């Protein structure tokens, strides 16, 4: 069985030689996984790539009132 | 006496277990020469070990790939296409 064997390891290397990445998904994985992805960013936030953010708040402003004792 | 033929092949089988070793079935492919025939006839009379002359037949079916299943009784060894079966470890891991 292991000249079975390593007739699966032949198939294996010539999958590992690619230039146009997927030959058997076509246009169906690709329209997929980027519909997928934007449906899965959509529920998790708009953020850019290299975008740092930065801010501030403001606190409340501590007013007073009048009182007259003594 | 509609079942006769019913109780006579089953005295056949019971009788021939006093002699007789419940065959095998080698089930792979077209008929090949008769060195590899002579070899297994003289590997399984190696196995029963109760001095009996085994019978044996062989049946052609194409659908296993390379391999060839072997029964002996009840015992059934494997070596056929679900060796190709076994290839959900690069899946299922």
């Amino acid at each position: 069985v292991q000249k079975l064997f390593v007739d699966k390891i032949r198939e294996y290397r010539t999958k590992r030689q690619t230039s146009g990445g997927p030959v058997d998904a076509g246009p169906e994985y690709q329209q997929d996984l980027d519909r997928e992805l934007f449906k899965l960013k959509q529920m998790y936030g708009k953020a850019d790539m290299n975008t740092f953010p930065n801010f501030t708040f403001e606190d409340p402003k501590f007013e007073a009132v009048e009182k007259p004792q003594s | 006496l509609s079942s006769t033929p019913g109780v006579i092949s089953a005295f056949s089988t019971m009788m021939s277990v006093h002699r007789g070793e419940v065959p095998c079935s080698v089930t792979t492919a077209s008929p090949l020469d008769e060195a590899t025939l002579t070899e297994l006839k003289t590997v399984l009379k190696s196995f029963l070990s109760k001095g009996q002359i085994l019978k044996l037949e062989v049946k052609v079916d194409p659908s296993i790939m390379g391999g060839m299943i072997v029964r002996i009784g009840e015992k059934y060894v494997d070596m056929s296409a679900k060796t190709k079966i076994q290839k959900l470890s690069r899946a299922m891991r």
